[PDB]
């Protein structure tokens, strides 16, 4: 199953936020589906559903905010979030419920197999002259597959497309038979930007480090890979930066000095 | 918006044992019907356990849960150190349909291979001079524990300003990573002779130095 989701990676402050999940693989109409966001180094936070009737769920301190809508045709749910503040940057999960209905009989009452079936019995040994009343469904949630997250932050900054340079191996970078080299991702906003060597054919010996945010207020981080010192001469090696805030996407090759 | 408790961080040693608990209410924990999910960075979280016992699909036999009352329990058995990651209990108030998730655990893999760390310190590329700046950047990778103390020099002189160094993270070998920056001008690179980046790490110091008289 698939669930992608989608929309702006930068949303003005007291702008109204919203995102879009496209799913394949479970029918918009059959499985229910669920928004749950986490903020950077804090806890998961449930945000709402929307049943296959149509029907919404929302979490009760951020109902008066909240908005979920549906499209069966084009297979596509919808989340909005009005007021937007710096609390609401966190990165946004599109995800598929599901439920369980338990029947149970009120606490002391049984039910009419264990000794009209369905009916729950005040009394078996009577069975006619007890109470009688209806069995009580309760149904219980859990997240099934969850989307890849879309990073979200909330800010009045303008967003900025990377700058990428090469960091060269050269004749004091090299560790005998292997060379490390990468390429630095320099000022961009908002986060985050992804980066691959050789359009995903090079995954062997490859890190991307976490960015940092630089005194001028934009981020930068750098991504290397270790190779063979023998290959500087015969492979050309391509770093593939990512950064859709912006729709920027910069190949750069890496050459040797 | 209840939170339901867990320890921040627990620990555990490779092949041992682990458990980590979720404490609530009557009305919560205590109706049941517990879920645990793992969170590893870089990776959408992932389903482990749903009616408080249930393991998920492709969800290894390690792993496995229970309940108690209004405290439940995720026990990971024979530890690897893939299962290093954050986990979140889950259930919901009084069955709203609304879901509670926990303030969520972080575990710790202990017991692994120390090694130590190896430094690469690139000078400023001449298409960042080109453009009127100057970013050294020291990459270090493959050592554990994650723990490095990062210094920068200009000819053996320490310098403070200017410097971005990221908290180390995990590598795709379980081992650890960690980058430094020192943004310069040009005129402040092209005048000291040398700079200089100091790794420390476990009773070892690794100094790596660029010269712009290089090429």
């Amino acid at each position: 199953v698939q669930l992608q989701e989608s929309g702006p990676s930068l949303v003005k402050p007291s702008q109204t936020l919203s995102l879009t999940c496209t799913t394949s693989g479970f029918s918009l109409s059959d499985n229910t589906v669920g928004w749950v966001r986490q903020a950077p180094g804090k806890a998961l936070q449930w945000l709402g559903s929307i049943t296959p009737s149509g029907s919404t769920n929302y979490n009760p301190g951020l109902k008066s905010r909240l908005g979920i809508t549906k499209d069966n045709s084009n297979s596509q749910v919808s989340l909005s979030l009005t007021s937007a503040t710096a609390a609401d940057s966190a990165t946004y999960y599109c995800t598929t419920v599901h439920q369980q209905t338990r029947k149970s009989c009120p606490d002391g009452w049984m039910f009419g197999f264990d000794c009209g079936s369905e009916d729950c019995v005040d009394d078996c040994s009577d069975i006619l002259s007890a109470q009688t009343l209806s069995p009580i469904y309760t149904n219980a949630y859990h997240v099934d597959a969850w989307g890849q997250g879309l990073l979200v932050t909330v800010s009045s900054a303008s967003t900025k497309g990377p700058s990428v340079f090469p960091l060269a191996p050269s004749s004091k970078s090299t560790s005998g038979g292997t060379a490390a080299l990468g390429c630095l991702v320099k000022d961009y906003f908002p986060e985050p930007v992804t980066v691959s060597w050789n359009s995903g054919a090079l995954t062997s010996g490859v890190h991307t480090f976490p960015a940092v945010l630089q005194s001028s207020g934009l981020y930068s981080l750098s991504s290397v890979v270790t190779v063979p010192s023998s290959s500087l001469g015969t492979q050309t090696y391509i770093c593939n930066v990512n950064h859709k805030p912006s729709n920027t996407k910069v190949d750069k090759k890496v050459e040797p000095k | 918006q209840a939170v339901l408790n867990q320890p921040s961080s627990v620990s555990g040693s490779l092949g041992q044992r682990v458990s980590i608990t979720c404490s609530g209410s009557s009305s919560n924990v205590g109706n049941g019907y517990v879920s645990w999910y793992q969170l590893i960075p870089g990776s959408a979280p992932r389903t482990l356990i749903y009616g408080d016992t249930s393991r998920a699909s492709g969800v290894p036999d390690r792993f496995s849960g229970s309940r108690s009352g209004n405290t439940a329990t995720l026990t990971i058995s024979s530890l690897q150190a893939e299962d290093e990651a954050d986990y979140f209990c889950a259930s919901a108030e009084d069955s709203s349909s609304n879901a509670v998730f926990g303030s969520g655990t972080t575990l710790t893999v202990l017991g692994q291979p120390k090694a130590a760390p190896s430094v690469t310190l690139f000078p400023p590329s001449s298409e960042e001079l080109q453009a009127n700046k100057a970013t050294l950047v020291c990459l270090i990778s493959d050592f554990y524990p994650g723990a490095v103390t990062v210094a920068w020099k200009a000819d053996s002189s320490p310098v403070k300003a200017g410097v971005e160094t990221t908290t180390p993270s995990k590598q795709s070998n379980n081992k650890y990573a960690a980058s430094s920056y020192l943004s310069l001008t040009p005129e402040q690179w092209k005048s000291h002779r040398s700079y200089s980046c100091q790794v420390t790490h476990e009773g070892s110091t690794v100094e790596k130095t660029v010269a712009p008289t290089e090429c």
